[PDB]
């Protein structure tokens, strides 16, 4: 088997929002977690996701990713990976080590804006997801990791489809493993 | 003992025809051979590679003497079934390992061929199947075999080391000073391989714990071994004793305790989810030890191998089958031990353990309870590491909680420190067990006084005969008189919280969620 997941409280109860809770911090507080725990995943496989084996940024043949820039004016960019995937991690961290963005003190609210730039942060947490999966699934069986992979998965997958933060869409490349768990 | 002897004397018996039998006897003597210490003589025996020898018969059907427990039972498997007639119904998918491990073994321990012979073709089969049809247990038999391949003439060396060259290896419990150099465990790199590798020398006489645990699922956090084969070495004796040397990558991030360390340099919003990711794998691993009736009654970070984030175990000589050991059958660390351990020793100026006392002859630890003592101080030397830069000395202090060394503390710290006080209680009965630690970890986010309720729903305060100080605490919050005017009211109970031997820290923390009203 290799659908199998770890032991722990019930994940769907997990994700929902407590009473009199600020849907906002709702978001931070487990995106900040999310990204932790995918940031640590892809390090257990960093070794085998290469420049040689994958050039193209990618969750299988069908669904290519490109990396649109945030400072720069340019069409998204095509590239391997590695560097995809390094590019985005320090992206990420550096929205939430930004007071701004993801404020930590009581008397700083949140922007605006806010929703719109955790859903981007959750929407490439995905993409790290589904590269590993299509492309990567053999190392993390040499490692016996997958259960906590699937787990961490889970957990992700359905605080995303208690709020509906990605679109179904960007989904598609592990709508299969999506509802096999969620049943 | 050397035991093996009517084993050999089946083995040539057996019809040369038989080779099912032949086989059955072979793995029955190197199950029997992990489990007996070594004399002089039969290491001469277990490394004769002349016609006759133990060394000549294994290679006449390809099984490699030095392999891991893993590979050496699928060579076994492989051989098997090249000799099998009758095929059992295949199906690959519906099929767990480990269980036809543990089911093969026992067979090999304790049961004769004529009462096992079809089962034993037949389990060896599936095992096979595994080798040939699943690309997980293919690719893992394909890179030991491939890396035994290449480490082939550096086991010859380290066998051929001259017998007045052997190195010595002093003992020592402490873990600051570094790990003690011999002529072995030099890191190496090897053909085309990127990991470097290495080998070490375990401090124990023979492997009898380890071949059991290997066909287990909690092997799944044990350093990926290589090859296993007995070592003559040299004591302060001068007399030739004889200890396992085994082969591993070498780990590349050290210990959780360094890990923790390195956390206080960084961003403080990664803190609470790199411990979660962390203590996932422990609290995985120590369920899954205990499931096989064993126990880990040495655990601190230091003791967990990082490897390309993962955590992992090496150091299993401390493992032991006995759910209650006397204090003087089991080796743990007394700076994490808990304290119905520590009244079973006697101390010295300062504070060092010199012996045991009377207790120790018939006081026993419950290891579950044990083990989540230490897997709560595992959490608390985390916690604190990533704020100060050595320990404090209050570190033992149960009053003195983790968080209290946090001077920006989130909800998650508050949540987690929590925890903490949960699994070290005095009392081992009443201490949180690691399953309900489990079900807990994933709602450390959660606000803290949300999270409070959901300890309560998983492990209710009446369980620790506080009930009733729990109710007179709350008779007085749920009422809507505040100032002043509750402070008489809320007098009474502020009484008996204050006569308590130990303070439980459920009474103590809810009468400040009261004293913040009445001022
Ligand atoms: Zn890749």
């Amino acid at each position: 088997n290799a659908e199998a997941t770890l032991g722990s409280g019930n994940l769907r109860q997990a994700v929902m929002l407590p009473e009199g809770e600020d849907l906002n911090e709702w978001i931070a507080v487990n995106t900040v977690d999310f990204f932790n725990q995918i940031n640590m995943l892809y390090g257990t496989i960093t070794e085998f996701c290469t420049e040689a084996s994958c050039p193209v940024m990618s969750a299988g043949p069908r669904y290519e990713y490109h990396w649109a820039d945030g400072t720069n004016i340019k069409k998204p960019i095509k590239c391997s990976a590695p560097k995809y995937i390094d590019y985005l991690m320090t992206w990420v961290q550096d929205q939430l080590d930004d007071e701004t963005l993801f404020p930590s003190k009581i008397g700083v609210p949140f922007p605006k804006n806010f929703m719109s730039v955790a859903k981007t942060i959750l929407k490439r947490l995905f993409r790290v997801y589904a590269h590993i999966y299509h492309q990567h699934f053999d190392s993390v069986m040499q490692l016996q990791e997958e259960a906590h992979l699937n787990t961490s998965f889970k957990h992700f997958i359905f605080f995303v489809q208690e709020f509906n933060l990605i679109d179904r869409r960007e989904l598609a490349p592990l709508q299969e493993l999506i509802e096999k768990l969620g049943s | 003992a050397k035991n093996t002897m009517p084993l050999v004397i089946a083995y040539n018996n057996a019809p040369e025809d038989d080779k099912i039998q032949k086989l059955f006897y072979l793995q029955k003597i190197n199950y029997l051979l992990n489990k007996t210490q070594l004399n002089d003589d039969l290491f001469d025996w277990i490394n004769d590679a002349e016609e006759g020898g133990w060394l000549n018969e294994l290679a006449k059907f390809s099984i490699n003497p030095n392999a891991s427990f893993f590979l050496k039972g699928m060579q076994f498997a492989k051989a098997i079934t090249e000799e099998i007639k009758n095929k059992p119904e295949i199906n690959s998918s519906e099929v767990n390992i480990y269980h036809l491990m543990q089911e093969r073994d026992q067979l090999l321990k304790e049961v004769e061929f004529e009462k096992c012979a079809t089962r034993y073709a037949e389990i060896n089969f599936l095992l096979n199947e595994l080798a040939l049809n699943d690309k997980k247990t293919k690719e893992i038999v394909e890179r030991q075999t491939e890396i035994l391949r290449l480490v082939a003439p550096k086991i010859k060396a380290i066998k051929g080391e001259s017998i007045d060259n052997l190195p010595v290896i002093p003992s020592y419990k402490t873990k600051e000073l570094g790990n003690h150099v011999n002529n072995f465990n030099f890191k190496f790199t090897m053909s085309g391989w990127e990991a470097p590798f290495v080998f070490r020398v375990e401090d124990r006489h023979e492997l009898g714990k380890e071949q059991e645990l290997h066909s287990y699922g909690v092997s799944k956090y044990f350093i990926e071994d290589y090859s296993v084969f007995m070592m003559r070495f040299k004591a302060e004796d001068g007399s030739t004793v004889y200890k396992p040397v085994i082969l591993s990558q070498f780990a590349n991030q050290n210990n959780l305790e360094e890990i923790a360390k390195q956390l206080k340099d960084g961003s403080p919003k990664n803190i609470a989810p790199r411990i979660g990711y962390y203590f996932v794998q422990l609290t995985d691993f120590c369920l899954k030890l205990i499931e096989t009736h064993n126990y880990h009654p040495d655990i601190k970070l230091n003791n967990f191998l990082v490897h390309n984030n993962r955590v992992l175990v090496s150091d299993r000589k401390t493992f032991t089958t006995n759910d209650n050991p006397l204090a003087s059958e089991i080796l743990t660390s007394p700076l994490f031990a808990p304290d119905e351990f520590l009244k079973c020793l006697l101390f010295n100026k300062e504070g060092d353990p010199v012996g045991y006392n009377r207790n120790a002859l018939w006081k026993r630890m419950n290891m579950p309870q044990f083990m989540a003592y230490q897997l709560g101080m595992a959490l608390k030397q985390f916690l604190i590491l990533t704020q100060l830069d050595e320990l404090p000395d209050d570190f033992r202090n149960p009053d003195h909680s983790a968080v209290s060394h946090f001077k920006t503390p989130s909800r998650q710290i508050i949540n987690l420190s929590l925890l903490v006080q949960e699994l070290t209680r005095l009392d081992p009965d009443k201490r949180m067990t690691i399953k309900q630690f489990q079900t807990l970890l994933n709602f450390k986010n959660l606000p803290p006084d949300a999270f409070y309720q959901k300890v309560e729903e998983v492990f209710p305060s009446s369980q620790l005969g506080i009930a009733e100080d729990i109710e007179a605490l709350n008779k007085v919050l749920n009422s809507d008189l505040k100032g002043e005017a509750l402070l008489k009211q809320a007098n009474p109970v502020f009484t008996k919280l204050s006569k308590y031997d130990p303070k439980e820290t459920r009474l103590t923390r809810l009468a400040e969620k009261l004293a913040i009203r009445c001022f």
